[PDB]
């Protein structure tokens, strides 16, 4: 036979190796791919898809809907915050959004994040809001003013529905890692820019719903099985 | 396939503007980074090949583990095991296909037998793998005339020899397998995939005849989808699995403690 | 033909289509 | 032996100086749409910036054995570079550097100036120990070494200067992009460097990304009464940049 | 890549002359030895490839060294190992890399397991190897549900296999791997290039089922840089290691005892 | 399958292997090369920098920069040798420069070596000094005249700072080895050629600093593990 | 094409570039 | 992979074997060949050489 | 090309030429 | 010449055509 | 070229031609 030599890595399995193989069932043919809906080639696509962020985490909500909402109150003259994130997308909640779990499914991420929010209570009502993002290596803000030195947008709550907006791709690196441990990416913060108006007799509440996607420069690295489920034992059936 | 560059964005200001939408459309928001970032141009060049199916899902990984005794008593009879196809069993694995309606690809098979001594040697063993389709006279016994497999695939390894494999086509009588189903076999029972999902079983049995070593066999198989093609994604699973087949996950005497992590107060990252 | 993303030829050679297992995109 | 030097409003000269090598000869220059990582247009203060600035009076003495720097640390307190810095979580800058050593005919000794890398110090105390914030930051206050009683010990940095405070050898130090003050040779002397980072822009105060190192190689001395000259080194930052504008850092 | 050739070189004296210099300058002395001997002309015509850096980086040496003892009381707890990925604990390859600020480069991985029998024999026996990249969830447990790997680097070896072995791209989310690093993760610990350098870490784990034989597996681990590149020189070690991430080299009870050795008087060779 | 047969040399590893090599990882790609300095393709260049000897390798000075410095002294009317050193690249205190180390990773070496010396004693001070070398096979020189019939150069110390010169490469063989057991290269050796002048008042003292770097002609073959550094026990974390 | 320094053809068959590990000068 | 199969006289060591092998020491590069005197390609040109015999093979 | 001596061709393919150690007369 | 039912070239090479043992359609 | 008695090419590799074994008729 033709002279050869049997390099190393030779005889072993790689679960991510890339190769031929031989078929078990020579002679078959599969079924033909009927032009079912819903076609799909990459998981950015999914990335693109905005969904929820489990916001409002915590003991008196996680249980129900109301973890994805925020109350906000129409009586407070106040520039206060109302809310804040950190902005790592494998970090809790973010992670638990399916672009978290994509991430969480992955060990670098780079690109620019949408997020978007609507005005949820009663469509007689008014406010304008400021959504803001701090830029890190410093602590998450503790006035209003602090986040307006940040990179921010102010709500004109229109007619329109929802406020759209970015947290722009500031990384050093190209990508960053997609769970930090001992590490940040920066905060979203969320502020009365006005207070919130209802008309008179209106139900003296309101809610805010929250969303994020990958935006079209979004983009992933290192595939890895995910942190953010857990298997105890054996799978019964 | 690669991202777009992104172009220098001038600062300002119009009556035209996009970053107000309505979510309730069900469309995404407000596309364009460069609309509230006055950019300089850069070279976004960051290929999104990674992110491929052909990729995601075609990396291999274990399903299911074929752990066997070698009985002495009757070694003709008991020392064989089967097991029912499913990818349901190994939550990574699972949570893969457990993404869409649907999903279709050829599939990389891999063994990994490993032979536990219970005694002072092992010796030579040989072993045997079948794959069962349904309806296939499955085997009863160690000694089985259908260990003989005149059309089924039909295997070997033994000690010493290299990590089996073998390519398995697209099975499914449909163009993709159900990763879920809405119903039942047509009397109305096993609601869900365990009606769409008869793949028949996999086998394996010892071929060496009746010797001294008391010992385990065990299989990890492995498999990798690739030529592969999904259907409709769907959200992943928040909670630990329970029951193959069934999507169950109120898991008995337990609660629901989900991926989910609780803070003190939503004005505190 | 050599390969459209690199430098070099590479094609199939095992049987059936299928067998092969290896998708560009 | 002469040069002029001009930088943003400033301007600076020896004339008994033998001109810098440019490091590695890449001419500063700001960063490329090629090679970006960050999105904004980012802020150039240009000539407000990038212009000299200098750090308090060193002086040395035959009994003197170092001084260091590291960068951009080093000139947190340099009004304009220094604020626009603490405000952005990012930026890049290269840097002008001379270094001011004038004596008399009837001097001798050496120094040889190193500019260098990440310069990653070592401890002071074996085992399980690290260099802690504030000395691995001395702002413009800078790093002299000397002899005795440093407190926080196990989180100082070591003295250890002919060990290159890291376990490396001296005199092979020439390596990095370096030059002497010798007094016969000349009065001053004068390096320029770009930016560099394994990344295309860096957090400024939380990393610094260049360090510039000066060694009594040869005893100071002459035989006059004025038996210690001080030194002094001015910088430029070039093409200086930053991005991720939010409040002041603390 | 060669020298060129060396000329004749005429015996003259001349206003001109560049043997002298100002080597305070920073630029290297006075180039030419041509200058100072009247040469014959030769093709000095020695190539500098072996002194390339695909030579000098590329050439493999081992990196670390996975030492397990397989347990019996708990052999489904106990019998795995987990290993923080770094060049800084075996001095030769660190001293490689100890010598710029940055490098980058792909990597030959190989892996040379060995078994050590504590028992009259060893049976079969297999291994199981994952690369757990950062967030990765970290095997706890040598029956941990994390030795299912859809997605990360894991790879198998077992007794009479050839050395297993894998090229791994370059991973840095930066340009370069940081060799020194000169400040910290934001919030002010972990000095140099514990911060940049996460790689996360690699993992091994005994396959094979419980079984009679007390044994040690060793696995010398070794790579290879290639594909490299190096950025900016910097001195070599001077002295004995100590903590790896950091540069740290005044050991405890200990002196600096570095590689230059004294003589009597520096007039006499 | 093609009828193949299987050579010797196959199922070892080799640490100085050559081969291509199967993915743990594909599909992965790298982050871009930006354009940061100090690029780099070989050793020599490393070679052609020049760096100190630490000549003077006594007690006296080894914990301190004065093992790179030499003190001259003014006061003597003598011809008599000032220091003198082996030439053998990886011979001590040479193998300490990083020309020397870059040799000591290494087994053959070839080519001429460039040295360089600086009068770092006071400006208005004057001397001329002999810098000479030894051709091997005869003991080290013990008067200047003998330096002066060896290859040598005298230091007209002009308002230029230094003098730069050769050890020219006479080899019997094209290589030599790195480090000589018992074999030798030659000799550098230097001496009042002048007496060193001084004027009145000035510090009764001088200091000199010697560089060495490959010159142009340079080169080494066979990388080897270098003698120069030990690792006792394991490297701690 | 052959190698440049030499009188033989061979080229890369392995599947991702990377992975090759072997490089000119 | 491509499908191979394999032959006896595979795995042994030959004294008198010829093939190609990788090398040990890879990016050397040997000395030169300068013109030595005394060049030889063969065993037939010492063969040409007149030798004397010990025709007189004896004790004394 | 084809061996002189022969009837069919065979040419080196390992890497470094000195490596192959296998000469024509 | 390629294969008829697909996209790529394979061909016999062990000696006595029987000893193949797989046929086209 | 290809075999006479038959449908595919294959040709001779092994070093010195004593040494291949088989013969056509």
């Amino acid at each position: 036979g033709l002279p050869v030599f049997i390099t190393p890595g030779s005889g072993q399995f790689l679960t991510t190796d890339d190769f031929q193989s031989p078929c078990a069932l020579p002679w078959y043919h599969p079924t033909k791919e009927i032009s079912i809906p819903g076609e799909v080639k990459n998981l950015v696509e999914i990335c693109q898809v905005d969904s929820l962020v489990p916001i409002n985490n915590t003991d008196t909500y996680i249980n129900s809907e109301n973890m994805y909402s925020v109350v906000l109150q129409s009586s407070i003259n106040a520039p206060d915050k109302i809310f804040s994130i950190r902005t790592d997308v494998a970090s809790q909640p973010l992670a638990t959004t399916l672009i978290g779990e994509i991430s969480s499914y992955f060990t670098h991420w780079t690109g620019s994040l949408r997020f978007s929010f609507m005005f949820c209570g009663t469509a007689n009502t008014t406010v304008k809001l400021l959504l803001a993002y701090t830029p890190p290596g410093i602590a998450e803000p503790t006035t209003r003013k602090d986040a307006m030195l940040g990179t921010h947008v102010i709500w004109d709550v229109g007619l329109q529905s929802t406020i759209s907006m970015v947290v722009p791709w500031i990384s050093a690196s190209h990508y960053r890692n997609t769970s930090p441990g001992r590490s940040t990416s920066g905060y979203i913060t969320c502020w009365y820019q006005t207070r919130l108006v209802i008309p008179p007799q209106t139900p003296p509440t309101a809610r805010l719903l929250c969303f994020v996607s990958g935006c079209k420069d979004f983009c992933l690295r290192m595939a890895r099985d995910t942190n953010l489920h857990l298997q105890s034992g054996a799978i019964a059936q | 396939l690669v991202v777009p560059n992104i172009n220098s964005s001038n600062p300002t200001t119009s009556n035209s503007a996009p970053a107000l939408d309505a979510a309730e459309t069900g469309h995404t928001s407000s596309v364009q980074p460069e609309d509230v970032i006055e950019t300089r141009y850069v070279q976004t060049s960051q290929t999104r090949d990674e992110m491929s199916l052909e990729s995601f899902l075609g990396r291999s990984g274990c399903i299911h583990e074929s752990k066997l005794e070698v009985t002495l008593a009757n070694y003709n009879k008991e020392n064989f095991t089967v097991w029912a196809i499913n990818l349901q069993e190994m939550a990574q694995i699972r949570r893969k296909f457990e993404l869409f309606t649907y999903t279709r690809f050829d599939s990389e098979i891999t063994l990994v037998p490993c032979i536990s001594a219970l005694s002072q040697d092992i010796g030579h063993i040989t072993m045997q793998y079948m794959y069962v389709p349904p309806g296939a006279p499955v085997p009863n016994s160690r000694d089985d005339y259908a260990w003989q497999s005149g059309t089924n695939a039909s295997v070997f390894w033994q000690h010493g020899q290299a990590y089996p494999r073998f390519s398995l086509p697209f099975l499914s009588v449909a163009s993709a397998y159900y990763m879920f189903y809405d119903g039942y076999d047509e009397q109305d029972q096993n609601y869900g995939t365990a009606n769409t999902n008869n793949m028949g079983s996999l086998c394996s049995r010892i071929v060496t005849e009746k010797h001294i070593h008391k010992v385990h066999i065990m299989t990890r198989i492995y498999h990798k989808a690739k030529h592969v093609k999904a259907w409709c994604p769907r959200p992943p699973r928040a909670l630990e699995y329970t029951r193959a087949h069934r999507t169950n996950f109120k898991i008995e005497d337990r609660s629901i403690q989900t991926a989910i992590v609780t803070r003190p107060i939503i004005t505190t990252a | 033909a050599q390969v459209s993303r690199q430098n070099y030829f590479n094609i199939n050679y095992f049987k059936d289509a299928a067998s092969n297992g290896a998708s560009k995109l | 032996r002469i040069i002029q030097i001009t930088r943003g409003d400033s301007t600076i000269t020896s004339q008994d100086v033998a001109n810098a090598i440019v490091a590695y000869g890449v001419w500063p220059h700001y960063l490329s749409s090629k090679d970006a990582s960050a999105i904004d247009k980012p802020s150039q203060p240009d000539t407000s910036s990038n212009r000299f600035y200098t750090l308090r009076s060193v002086t040395w003495s035959s009994s003197s054995k170092g001084w260091w720097w590291k960068l951009p640390d080093a000139l947190k307190d340099m009004g304009i570079f220094g604020e626009n810095m603490f405000y952005h979580y990012l930026g890049r800058s290269g840097y002008t550097i001379h270094v001011q050593c004038n004596a008399s005919k009837f001097h001798q000794g050496t120094l040889i100036v190193a500019l260098i890398p990440e310069h990653q110090i070592a401890s002071a105390l074996h085992g399980n120990v690290n260099v802690g914030y504030n000395y691995t930051h001395p702002g413009e206050t800078g790093r002299e070494v000397k002899a005795e009683t440093r407190l926080n010990p196990d989180l100082q940095p070591t003295e250890e200067y002919w060990l290159n405070f890291d376990g490396t050898l001296l005199g092979n130090i020439t390596i990095f992009p370096h030059q002497f003050i010798n007094l016969r040779s000349n009065n001053s002397a004068t390096i320029i460097a770009p930016y560099v980072n394994a990344v295309p822009m860096d957090s400024m105060r939380s990393h610094n990304n260049w360090s510039l190192v000066i060694i009594p190689i040869c005893p100071l001395e002459t035989s006059s009464a004025i038996n210690t000259i001080p030194i002094t080194i001015s910088i430029s930052p070039m093409c200086a940049e930053f991005s991720g504008a939010r409040a002041k850092r603390q």
